[PDB]
């Protein structure tokens, strides 16, 4: 382990999952933990509550490297957005910044056909 | 984007930080692909429900 | 009259994010908005204003 | 003894009208509560509701009455000689174990387990 005080969170909040990836400021990835690996399957991954503990499991695995302060990017549409955040607030670390990281075409791709359910 | 300046307050100017980019809007008008002609469609209409509300409510006794 | 290299006229149109402000926020005349919006975009072209705040 | 609680634990022992009988029962079993009470009085209950198009089991707090209903409801439906059955889990109760505990228990169990269901 290499001891980094200063990092950053990317929250990846999917509508299915949401994934929790506690990187250093250059993007070198230390830890990560995913709503469908933290226990919840199916229905419950796609919960607030279910993304929070993806969060707090990786937190608790980023004081490995004696993380502090961190950046939090917010990467989607998800359920897991706000929750991940309070739970990384809620574990010690210092917030710096909050930036939201969604991509957002400038018309670009055609997306996938509407669902017709 | 909000720097944290209390994080209660922060998370809340960051969620209307992104209200305000039309973020969540905008995913989920490109999740799928809307067709040109629905696209207009719901446009007019969106204008005509607008009008024809205005339009009664300058119309807008009851007791 | 909308210079592309009116970096601070044209920033008061713009939003954090770098968007371009609807006409009906910023009060300005279609004829004048139009104008904005191709100065703006003259603008992000020389790197003079931002065309995402991301980049 | 004159208590309010004291009463529904009887009624909610009584069967068939029957409130004497009911009220020896509770009255000699506790010569051999409020304390054992509280320990199987419940927090959160998870309830169901049609969800949209789903039956999922939502988390909700249970309110204090209802607190101590439910935990009378426990006991006296664990513990059923009667006062030789009343005192047996209304001690236990005070000893954390039995089968009124062992509600508390299964029941914020099942709580826990739905907490991703909690406020949605």
């Amino acid at each position: 382990r290499k001891q980094v005080a200063d990092g950053v969170a990317h929250i990846h909040a999917s509508f299915n999952n949401t994934i929790v990836t506690i990187t250093d400021r250059q993007g070198n990835a230390l830890a990560w933990a995913t709503a469908g690996g933290s226990g919840f399957r199916g229905s419950r991954k796609s919960t607030p509550f279910a993304a929070q503990v993806a969060a707090e499991r990786c937190a608790e695995m980023a004081k490995e490297y004696g993380l502090k302060n961190l950046e939090v990017m917010v990467k989607g549409p998800g359920p897991g957005r706000e929750s991940t955040v309070r739970a990384l607030n809620a574990a010690g670390f210092r917030i710096t910044n909050i930036v939201d990281a969604t991509p957002i075409p400038h018309n670009g791709c055609r997306p996938p056909k509407k669902r017709r359910v | 984007v909000v720097k944290v300046r209390p994080f209660d307050v922060a998370l809340r100017r960051f969620k209307r930080s992104c209200e305000k980019a039309g973020i969540l809007s905008e995913v989920r008008r490109r999740e799928h692909y809307e067709k040109p002609t629905t696209v207009r469609k719901r446009a007019k209409a969106a204008a005509q429900k607008r009008h024809a509300k205005k339009l009664a409510r300058e119309n807008a006794r009851l007791y | 009259e909308i210079d592309y290299k009116d970096v601070a006229t044209l920033k008061n149109y713009i939003t954090e994010a770098g968007k371009i402000v609807p006409s009906r926020i910023t009060g300005t005349s279609a004829k004048y908005q139009r104008q904005l919006a191709r100065a703006i975009k003259r603008s992000r072209y020389l790197a003079l204003l931002p065309y995402t705040d991301k980049h | 003894f004159k208590s309010e609680l004291l009463a529904k634990f009887v009624n909610i022992l009584m069967v068939d009208g029957k409130k004497s009988t009911a009220e020896k029962i509770v009255y000699t079993a506790l010569d051999a509560f409020e304390e054992a009470l509280e320990n199987v009085r419940p927090a959160v209950e998870v309830k169901s509701r049609r969800v949209g198009g789903s039956t999922y089991q939502v988390p909700v707090e249970v309110r204090p009455v209802r607190r101590n209903a439910l935990a009378m409801r426990w006991l006296v439906e664990a513990a059923r000689s009667m006062a030789q059955r009343l005192a047996a889990e209304m001690l236990d109760a005070s000893e954390n174990k039995g089968t009124a505990v062992k509600k508390r228990e299964d029941v914020h169990r099942m709580a826990d387990a739905n907490k991703a269901f909690a406020h949605y």
